[PDB]
């Protein structure tokens, strides 16, 4: 239609600036990064917030509420990926057997 | 810290179905959550592999498991 | 002076299957235990507050006890720019202990 | 470069909004 | 619309082998840097054109835009190389690649002619703002932007260049915006 | 049933963990398997988690470049573990 | 035999243990090892977290008593089973019904149920 035209065009043509990303993981290593690792980390981080809103829009149909996003739907988000593993947290130490 | 991805997330949102015009304090939450993700990331990177430098070869076995990440990243690197 | 108020809980339930109902017991247990882990987070948190030796709670240390013991990260709150990352501070005599280690298996 | 970008100005995110 | 040509890489056997340090010394505008590639890089100004003369007899000669021009260029570097002292011949000249580009006059919309002809368009916007369509018959690569531009990249004749662009021109028209 | 077809398609997977082997660990931990399909599946389970530790340990091993023969030392295994829930702390050099 | 090989034989003689298998001191030496570096690995982000450069004796002695409750959660004091039991001894004993034949809790609390199993097609 003209609507899923525009849609598709934002899908695709959207994405973080690799001038900022560079400067954010330097700001963790310490020294250097290399461009392929820039175009990767940019590129995780949009399936990643595919994700999630891919996933917050199946709170929202779930309940009773519309399209516009509220923050109870993006709570819920990262509460559901979690407990399916899919957000990394590497300052709790986990321990399977009890 | 200031808002270093609020103009560039309205659009990717818009791009998976959200709305034209999202709400600031859904964008900040997904803000905050990219954060924290590429933080994560880059220190499991720095430990495995060469320590002290993230390498696109570390990136990927730390993908390796989630099917969907680890395809955009293969399909990247080969456009590339 | 009580922070759950019953209605509040059963839209909670609603939420996940709108069919489902508690028993009076499990209403009891379920707003004991909220009580209790607000009760840990506090203690926990208020103890990294006096180590900081300030007098203010912030959020900075309600984080640091719910990721590192209850597996929680609360998204829309927002930190500072992490410290670029310590990787080993291996000292002196741990360098030249470990090099007897491999000086015997080998040599 | 700059105009894939550009126009991802002008037609998302027109009005600011909150929520409660 | 025509496409004009934009660039012309052509080849030439000179047939005798050079030392490159007298060549470099001797010649104007000659740049010799062995530590980084290993050929002399020479320049002319009447057709902006550049050479890279090897040390085994064969030059690359590209920047010129149509094939006389090419060839009068290559002929040039080759007189200024045989002026120095050295014996050489005209052995083979061939144009290794023709560039040419040209403007549709519309906007194309992209997503729809990677949705029709995905066997043979690869598009990724976030590194290159363009998709690369490749045509299997003429051997070709074309460029197509979203502003109306096409560069065609790929091809040994003028002809090739033409027969593609005449081949690509109703579908970006059925892909107008 | 994604159970069911799970057990259709091992109608034909043998595991290496014997029966003998899962069926008395069920019985220290509280039944007496009848149905032997059942142990089939939690025994491939068990060797689908060891193959996956093994495998990141051997990922591990590969990615430091050597490459004739793969030794499974501690230092490949105990980051390999730590993906899990197995956090070990071996010692060294007991003064 | 090193010097905390030795000490902890020692440990085991002040107890009431005189016979035990020779394993005992490599794995008592392994838990000595594990516990002391998970202090001193919260020791570390505790002191990041207040902003010092070193790892003094106060943040040891938080990392000591904040993994007292997770790491060695103890069984319940005696303050707390005295007032779980003085109310449910003061509730008086039932009587018994004459003949109910098998005397068993309701049916949601006993083991009893039909017990299925899959067809073998």
């Amino acid at each position: 239609s003209e609507e899923q035209l525009n849609r598709y065009e934002m899908y695709r043509r959207s994405a973080f600036p690799k001038a900022a990303i560079k400067r954010l993981i330097q700001s963790i290593t310490g020294t250097s990064v290399s461009q392929n690792v820039v175009i990767a980390m940019s590129g995780i981080s949009k399936v990643f917030v595919g994700e999630v809103v891919e996933e917050a829009l199946d709170v929202c149909e779930k309940w009773g509420e519309m399209p516009p996003l509220q923050p109870k739907h993006m709570r819920e988000a990262v509460r559901r990926l979690k407990s399916k593993g899919q957000i990394p947290n590497s300052k709790h130490k986990k321990i399977i057997f009890f | 810290r200031k808002r270093l991805f609020s103009k560039e997330l309205r659009c990717m949102m818009y791009g998976f179905g959200d709305d034209q015009n999202p709400y600031t304090e859904s964008v900040d939450i997904l803000e905050d959550l990219v954060i924290e993700f590429i933080t994560e990331m880059t220190h499991k990177a720095m430990s495995i592999g060469r320590q002290g430098r993230v390498q696109v070869e570390d990136i990927v076995f730390l993908i390796r498991k989630d099917p969907r990440k680890f395809a955009r990243v293969k399909d990247l690197l080969t456009m590339n | 002076n009580q922070v759950l108020t019953k209605k509040k809980l059963q839209d909670l339930v609603r939420e996940v299957d709108p069919n489902e109902q508690l028993d009076e017991d499990v209403e009891e247990m379920l707003l004991q235990i909220a009580d209790d882990f607000i009760e840990s987070v506090v203690t926990a948190a208020c103890q990294l507050a006096r180590h900081r030796k300030s007098s203010t709670l912030e959020v900075k240390d309600v984080q640091l006890h719910l990721e590192r013991q209850w597996n929680m990260w609360i998204p829309g709150f927002g930190s500072e720019e992490i410290r670029p990352y310590k990787k080993a501070c291996t000292t002196e005599a741990h360098k030249q202990r470990m090099a007897l280690i491999r000086k015997t298996t080998k040599k | 470069s700059a105009r894939i970008l550009a126009t991802n100005s002008e037609l998302v995110g027109t009005l600011t909004r909150s929520c409660k | 619309i025509v496409p004009q040509l934009q660039n012309i890489v052509s080849t030439v056997n000179l047939g005798c082998k050079l030392d490159l340090k007298t060549i470099a010394l001797r010649a104007r505008n000659a740049e010799y840097n062995p530590k980084r590639f290993a050929a002399v890089i020479m320049r002319i100004r009447e057709p902006r054109t550049t050479a890279l003369i090897f040390s085994s007899g064969k030059m690359v000669c590209t920047g010129a835009k149509s094939e006389e021009q090419s060839r009068l260029a290559a002929r040039k570097y080759a007189r200024v190389v045989q002026k120095l002292g050295f014996p050489a011949k005209f052995l083979d000249f061939k144009i290794q690649n023709m560039v040419g580009s040209c403007d549709v006059k519309f906007p194309i919309r992209l997503e729809g002619l990677v949705l029709t002809h995905q066997q043979f368009s690869s598009y990724e916007p976030e590194l290159f703002p363009g998709l690369i369509y490749r045509m299997i018959k003429p051997r070709i690569v074309l460029l197509i932007f979203v502003s109306g531009k096409v560069v065609l990249t790929g091809a040994k004749v003028r002809a090739e260049i033409y027969e593609a662009f005449e081949n690509i021109y109703p579908i970006l028209k059925g892909f107008r915006k | 049933t994604p159970l069911v077809d799970f057990l259709m398609q091992l109608e034909d997977y043998t595991p290496t963990i014997p029966d003998a082997v899962t069926g008395y660990y069920l019985n220290r931990a509280g039944f007496e398997a009848s149905d032997p399909r059942i142990i089939r599946l939690i025994s491939l389970a068990a060797q689908k988690f060891i193959s996956d530790i093994a495998n990141d340990a051997l990922q591990h091993c590969k990615m430091k470049g050597k490459d004739r023969k793969y030794t499974l030392t501690m230092e490949d295994l105990t980051p390999a573990l730590s993906e899990y829930g197995i956090n070990v702390k071996k010692p060294h050099y007991f003064t | 035999m090193p010097k905390d090989a030795q000490m902890m034989a020692q440990i085991l003689k002040d107890m009431g243990i005189t016979e035990y298998e020779p394993r005992v001191i490599n794995q008592m030496l392994e838990f000595a090892f594990r516990y002391v570096t998970t202090i001193l690995d919260d020791a570390k982000i505790y002191s990041s977290h207040a902003k010092k450069a070193t790892v003094d004796a106060d943040d040891v002695r938080l990392a000591i008593q904040c993994r007292a409750d997770q790491s060695f959660t103890s069984p319940p004091p005696r303050d707390f089973l005295l007032d779980i039991a003085r109310q449910r001894n003061q509730t008086p004993l039932p009587l018994i019904k004459p003949y109910s034949g098998p005397r068993l809790p309701p049916d949601r609390y006993c083991l009893t149920a039909p017990n299925y199993r899959l067809k073998s097609l």
